[PDB]
């Protein structure tokens, strides 16, 4: 973890905090259409057959 | 009692607690065998590395038929050598420089 | 000359001879020891076991 | 060359079994994990025997398993090797897990962990095998275990539900664990399997912690009758268990038909998991008891992540030999308090007894490694 | 990762004898007893106290316990 | 307060390689038959089981067709009474659980085929509750339908005290006091619990035999093989 | 080369029988 | 290529929705059965006087 | 095999658990199918060593 | 098979016999053995009174 404290680890993350957002997004957008939770699949405008 | 030599008091009480005395095997001959410790063994002088590899054959000889070593032939604290710590010291020096220019 | 020896000379050499005692000894060894244990175990419950009821 | 060395399944078998170099100075613990092999077999072997005359049923898996002890022609031997087969099981993973954790064995990470995932399998594997009968004890443990699953904060009740097969336990929830425990013992042993792969691309350890290669040892005139004595010994021990003391580890509850309405006044699981049980008395909240018991087991793989030792083995350790057998001790009253009632005694030593479970492996343990560190002036 | 490649060492030698010319059970009474008895002494008082601590704490818990359950005299007392 | 510890009492079969006495076993047959039989069940023990532990098999065929049990549907879809086989089960008291309990004062009397490893303490349990029926102590009451039995769990069971001297007569002729009646039906009941028993302390006979005789051969065999490298003796000679 | 003797064995070695009429052969066979 | 990636895509969509389709059948397959579930919340429990103690 | 004079539930219930066990040992025969087929490859329709244009 | 049509070939068949013989007894007295064949077992003494 110490060899982790500097700099250029954090331009790192600087870089890949856009791919790690994408993917978490891809991770909720599945959990949510899998599970159909229609918690939030009721705010959707279209996807609303869960009458 | 506290006056500085009782710390060296109770270290000994340590290494001879520590079996490794009883089966002829030097402290650093114990050190658990990681790549920075591999590496301190391949850069040992060819004698140290010979005779480190007879006391621990010997020590594992000795462990498998479950017996001691005589008495006499216990590694003695006052006697003992570190063999090993300077080549680790500077294998672990090398490998923290290359972790710090890596992080700047 | 042991009997020892002498079994080593007559059977224990080939290996074929040696599983084919080691498979009469099971048989007969199986037979013995079966009537012994079921010898021991009836003298010890003697007067509890249904045999000797039935009688 | 020789056979071994031509055709691909002798290659596997040469060179994984006949011809593996292993330490000479290996000791009697690390025995057990042929043991264990061999307990896996035993019980596939029985449990298949069993299961030709189980029916999975609410209203007839009782009435099954008395007709396999009462009517099928040595039956009750089978059953009873299965039951007391299993406790063996349960005795001598607790074994290889100590003979792990006192070697410095942990730090083959990825065996670490597939031997943790095959911890979980065979705890899962064992409570659904005790479910099978439909004693009282079963159903009241299946009850339990399963309603432990409810403590899920969103998900809770949906999950256990799903489980049950309805409402509450009955005839599906029995099939369900039936089918589970037939498929469960081939899935741990394809990740005993995978344990044995990982384990030697390093090769076994040895009880003084120090690399062996000097001493290496073909396998096959040695450890095989090493090992052979040591199934003899575990064969001794179980038929001593299953043809003199059959119900020693055994609740005299599970020879009472399972009534869903009345419950018994000492609902107890079986004695493998009763330190486990302690946790959840332990945690007023019934959250952080399972959570408590999730991390009582899963600490495992915190352990490799908490050496700050030198050294590998502890019997260069004196003061880490003395908190090992602390915490061996502490687990044993984990065990007697989870089979001991709900007092005014026995929860607060429980209580504490799982403190120092959580702490000595977590606090005392590195503090301890580092103190002998200095000791040893480097 | 077979024997032929494992290791370097250097003028080590090593004398073995056959199984069957030496005898199964050496030293029973000279060396093997003593042996187990040091090697007893040496892990008892490493072992042995927290086992006994053990022992301590259950008989005092069954103790309580049982203690626990056969009182009350002055609550009826009063009565 | 925690029922009472029943006190082990020293059963003949209790031993390493003892055995159930077939005399006893057949004694506390016949007072399950004229006593327990009215109320208590055994499900899972048939006319057979017998033939070999303590009645012959023509003689089982006698005592099983003293009792008519309901057969299978005949012509017309009726159900008829039977003399009764060896493969009939022993009669059940009451056709369901419902009847059992309006019978006994909403109490269910237990099915007695396993009562023996059913309850802690075994069948040293069942006679200390077949034995101990004092009256309340002083201080304590209970309804009409219980009786207060120091052994019992809550002290208010709803059986009434079930045997008593000369309730029955053996067949064998031994005094029919309700101590030896208790130690006849509780063995009877450990040999329903187990039937195997005799065959159990046969195997573990055998075994033990088998593993004395193993064990210190197989240890053998290891120092055997294994005294090659317990003995090597290995030397260092740099140059 | 040649300082190298084996050491005794004498201590780990079976009872071989004294009546020095077995020969190695029969010695052998029968341990 | 964006063509191309378009067909992977559209191919993936599908494989996605078939595959869903089968778990969620599945997984269902698990939950209770409809003779099960039938008799839930139907039975309406009809109790009459006990005494005074719980029953 | 029948568990009796005749086929019924004994028989059925052995063949449940047989039937239950049975395709895994097909399996684990199966990784051993391909393990010997490794050993040479797979074959292609020519009937030729196909060694120069393996893929 | 036509290579194997030599007569060293019959020297080596000659030689392995005694063996063939003695594992074809092993074989056969295992058979007898493990079945407990009554049909066999009856001929053999001390063995005949277990029936
Ligand atoms: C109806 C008359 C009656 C007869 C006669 C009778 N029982 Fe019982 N028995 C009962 C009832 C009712 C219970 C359960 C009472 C309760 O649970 O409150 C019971 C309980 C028991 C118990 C203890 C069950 C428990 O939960 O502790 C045993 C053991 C037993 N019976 C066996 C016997 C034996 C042995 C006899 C000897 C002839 C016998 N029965 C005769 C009615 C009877
Ligand atoms: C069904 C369960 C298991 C089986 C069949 C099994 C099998 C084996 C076998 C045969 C070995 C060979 C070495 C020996 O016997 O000691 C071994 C080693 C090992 N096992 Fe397991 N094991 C099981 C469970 C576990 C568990 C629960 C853990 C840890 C929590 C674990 C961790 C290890 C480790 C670390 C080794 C390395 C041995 C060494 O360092 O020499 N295993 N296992
Ligand atoms: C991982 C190994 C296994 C373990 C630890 C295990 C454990 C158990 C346990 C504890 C019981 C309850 C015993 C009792 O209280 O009577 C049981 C029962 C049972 N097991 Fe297993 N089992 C294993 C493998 C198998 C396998 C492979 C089968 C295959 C069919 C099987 C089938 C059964 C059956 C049918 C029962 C019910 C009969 C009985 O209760 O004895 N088991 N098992
Ligand atoms: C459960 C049954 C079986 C499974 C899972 C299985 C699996 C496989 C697989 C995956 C291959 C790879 C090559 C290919 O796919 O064509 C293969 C090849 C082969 N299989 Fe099987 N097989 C099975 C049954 C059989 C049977 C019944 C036979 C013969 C009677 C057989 C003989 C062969 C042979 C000769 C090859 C070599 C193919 C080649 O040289 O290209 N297999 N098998």
């Amino acid at each position: 973890v110490t060899r982790f404290l500097g700099p250029r680890y954090r331009e790192l993350v600087k870089n890949w905090v856009p791919t790690a957002y994408t993917w978490g997004a891809v991770g909720a957008v599945g959990l949510v259409w899998a599970t159909d939770w229609r918690l939030i699949l009721d705010w959707v405008p279209y996807i609303n057959g869960k009458f | 009692s506290a006056s500085g030599k009782w710390l060296d008091g109770i270290r000994k009480w340590y290494y001879n607690a520590a079996g490794f005395n009883k089966l002829g095997l030097m402290r650093d001959d114990t050190i658990y065998e990681d790549e920075d410790v591999k590496e301190a063994i391949r850069r040992l002088p060819e004698n140290l590395y010979n005779d480190r590899m007879f006391r621990i054959k010997r020590a594992l000889d000795l462990n498998l038929k479950h017996q001691i070593l005589p008495k006499e032939q216990w590694t003695k604290y006052e006697e003992e050598n570190f063999y090993l710590e300077p080549y680790l010291k500077e294998v672990i020096r090398e490998r923290k420089e290359r972790e710090e220019w890596a992080k700047k | 000359a042991t009997l020892t020896s002498k079994l080593y000379s007559l059977l224990f050499r080939r290996t074929s001879t040696f599983a084919l005692t080691i498979i009469v000894g099971v048989m007969f060894f199986e037979r013995a020891f079966d009537q012994g244990a079921d010898a021991i175990y009836d003298h010890i419950n003697e007067g509890k076991l249904w045999k000797h009821i039935k009688h | 060359t020789p056979m071994r060395k031509t055709n691909p399944l002798m290659k596997l078998i040469n060179h994984s079994f006949i011809d593996l170099p292993t330490p000479s100075n290996i000791s009697a613990w690390w025995n057990f994990g042929s043991l264990l092999g061999a307990c896996l077999i035993l019980q596939i072997t029985t449990g298949l025997f069993l299961a030709m005359h189980y029916s999975p049923d609410a209203s007839t898996a009782f009435s099954s398993i008395a007709h396999i002890t009462r009517d099928v022609n040595y039956g009750w031997i089978i059953r009873y090797l299965h039951a007391n087969g299993a406790s063996m099981f349960f005795i001598c993973l607790f074994l290889h897990i100590g003979r792990g954790l006192y070697y410095g064995s942990f730090l083959y990470s990825e065996t670490w962990n597939i031997g943790i995932i095959l911890l979980l399998a065979t705890m899962a594997t064992a409570f659904m095998g005790y479910v099978l009968p439909w004693g009282q004890m079963s159903f009241w443990g299946a009850t339990v275990i399963t309603n432990l699953l409810s403590a899920i904060p969103y998900i809770g009740t949906d999950l256990v539900q799903w489980i049950w097969g309805g409402y509450s336990v009955d005839s599906p929830t029995l099939t369900r664990f039936f089918t589970f425990h037939f498929i469960l013992p081939f899935i741990i042993a394809a990740l005993a399997t995978l344990h044995l792969l990982f384990l030697h691309e390093t090769g076994s350890n040895n009880p003084l912690g120090i690399t062996s290669h000097s001493d290496k040892i073909t396998f096959h005139p040695y450890y095989t009758i090493k090992d052979a004595l040591g199934l003899l010994l575990f064969l001794l021990s179980l038929m001593t268990l299953t043809l003199f003391s059959p119900d020693l580890l055994g609740d005299p509850d599970n020879y009472t038909l399972a009534n869903p309405l009345n419950t018994p006044p000492h609902i107890k699981p079986e004695w493998y998991f009763l330190f486990a049980y302690t946790i959840l008395r332990s945690v007023p909240n019934k959250l952080g008891g399972v959570l408590a018991l999730l991390l009582s087991i899963l600490i495992l793989a915190m352990i490799p992540i908490l050496h700050m030792s030198k050294q590998q083995s502890m019997m260069f350790r004196p003061l880490s030999q003395s908190l090992y057998w602390l915490l061996a001790a502490d687990l044993l009253i984990l065990t007697w308090i989870g089979g001991q009632p709900v007092s005014y005694p026995f929860t607060i030593i429980g209580q504490v007894a799982s403190v120092l479970y959580f702490t000595t492996i977590l606090i005392l343990m590195p503090t301890i490694s580092l103190i002998e560190n200095k000791m040893l002036k480097w | 990762r077979e024997f032929g490649n494992l290791t370097r060492m250097r003028h080590v030698i090593s004398y073995s004898l056959s199984p069957f010319e030496q005898r199964a059970y050496p030293h029973v009474f000279t060396k093997g007893i003593p042996n187990v008895l040091r090697r007893i002494r040496e892990s008892f008082f490493r072992v042995v106290p927290q086992f006994v601590v053990f022992y301590l704490i259950y008989t005092w818990g069954t103790e309580e316990f049982e203690r626990s359950k056969r009182k009350n005299p002055a609550a009826y007392e009063n009565d | 307060d925690l029922e009472l510890h029943p006190p082990s009492y020293p059963w003949s079969h209790r031993g390493l390689l003892s055995s159930l006495d077939h005399t006893s076993i057949r004694r506390g047959f016949q007072v399950y038959k004229q006593v327990c039989a009215s109320c208590h069940s055994m499900d899972f023990v048939a006319y057979r089981h017998l033939v070999g532990v303590c009645y012959t098999e023509d003689e089982a065929k006698e005592l099983a067709a003293e009792v008519e049990v309901q057969d299978g549907p005949n012509e017309d879809g009726e159900m008829f009474m039977r003399p009764g086989k060896l493969f009939d089960y022993f009669p059940k008291p009451y056709p369901n659980s419902e009847a059992a309990r309006a019978a006994n004062n909403g109490a269910l009397p237990p099915d007695l085929s396993y009562i023996v490893r059913a309850r802690h303490g075994g069948e040293d349990y069942v006679f200390s509750l077949l034995t101990g029926y004092c009256e309340p102590p002083t201080g304590v009451s209970l309804r009409e339908g219980l009786y207060f039995n120091p052994y019992f769990p809550g002290q208010a069971i709803a059986m009434a005290p079930p045997i008593y001297t000369d309730v029955l007569e053996f067949d064998d002729g031994t005094p029919a006091t309700m101590s030896q009646i208790a130690k006849d039906v509780c063995t009877f009941l450990r040999w329903a619990s187990e039937p195997e028993h005799d065959h159990r302390k046969r195997m573990g006979l055998k075994m033990l035999m088998m593993m004395a005789l193993l064990v210190p051969l197989v240890y053998t065999i290891k120092r055997h093989k294994w005294s090659v490298l317990k003995s090597r003796k290995l030397a260092y000679r740099p140059p | 080369h040649t300082d190298i003797k084996v050491p005794d064995f004498s201590e780990y070695r079976r009872l071989e029988v004294l009546d020095s009429t077995k020969s190695s052969r029969e010695s052998s066979e029968a341990r | 290529k964006g063509f191309s990636y378009l067909v992977t895509g559209v191919t993936t969509v599908g494989v996605a929705y078939a595959a869903k389709n089968a778990v969620t059948q599945f997984v269902s397959s698990m939950s209770a059965s409809a003779d099960v579930l039938a008799l839930a919340k139907i039975e309406i429990k009809l109790s009459d006087i006990p005494e005074g103690k719980n029953m």
